[PDB]
């Protein structure tokens, strides 16, 4: 869910 | 326990014939107020006291009369606290955050100018529901990101979270990746609008990339400004 799409997302603007 | 300005001196006896005046606004539990220091540094004395403010971009207002009943004596320093709120009237001041204002006694009516630091305008419930910053970031077209460089800030990921929590900018989440660690930001205007950051720490480097997505953009070199100021103060 909520976790996974805050690393999936600050990952990607990296 | 906020960040607060030093006084400043809004008006100098130079100008207002005797009556000087220190300046800071200061939010508590989501309040605001203008710290005022009047000194009567003239001969006469001075009874019948008024501020009233000009419109402004946040609606910022007076919530009293002035509070100070008695006369000012030749030489008689003293702290007044004026309580605003923001439910007042609006026209876009520039710079954005400008408070021009009409002071009175019985010797005249002295304006001056005081820059309204934004930071005491965040109200206490602008931590976005999770949900709700992943959605809006993505929503915020990338067209409308500003990118700020705070220039020589060292503190910890710890540190940063904790002051901007005491200025009302609340931190979501908290992530490393290649080593940077990159905390994801949310406060919100006493007038409704959501500024969204993502704030970017490196290993080394003397810097801090600060990234605000925003509804209204022109807001966001103001949210740089005093995000600097808490981060050095």
């Amino acid at each position: 869910d909520d976790d996974i799409v805050f690393e999936d997302f600050a990952r990607q603007r990296l | 326990g906020g960040y607060v300005a030093p006084k400043a001196v809004w008006l100098p006896a130079v100008k207002a014939k005797g009556l000087e005046i220190s300046g800071t606004f200061t939010h508590r539990q989501g309040h605001i107020y203008m710290e005022m220091n009047f000194t009567n540094k003239a001969l006469q004395h001075m009874t019948d006291f008024a501020i009233q403010f000009n419109k402004n971009s946040f609606g910022v207002i007076p919530s009293t009369p002035l509070a100070i009943h008695t006369p000012l004596m030749p030489n008689q320093s003293i702290d007044v606290s004026l309580p605003l709120n923001t439910l007042g009237p609006v026209m876009k001041m520039e710079p954005l955050n400008n408070l021009q204002v009409a002071v009175k006694n019985n010797i005249d009516v002295f304006y001056f100018s005081c820059l309204i630091p934004l930071n005491v305008l965040f109200v206490e419930d602008g931590k976005m529901e999770r949900q709700v910053f992943l959605a809006t970031w993505k929503d915020i077209p990338n067209e409308n990101e500003l990118q700020f460089q705070i220039k020589e800030c060292h503190l910890n990921a710890d540190t940063v979270s904790s002051k901007l929590q005491n200025n009302n900018v609340y931190t979501i989440a908290k992530r490393n990746v290649e080593g940077q660690d990159m905390l994801y930001q949310s406060l919100k205007l006493t007038n409704g609008i959501w500024i969204l950051a993502e704030l970017r720490i490196q290993p080394g480097n003397p810097n801090y990339t600060l990234s605000l997505k925003c509804r209204a953009p022109e807001v966001s070199q103001y949210i740089y400004q005093v995000y600097d100021s808490i981060l050095k103060n």
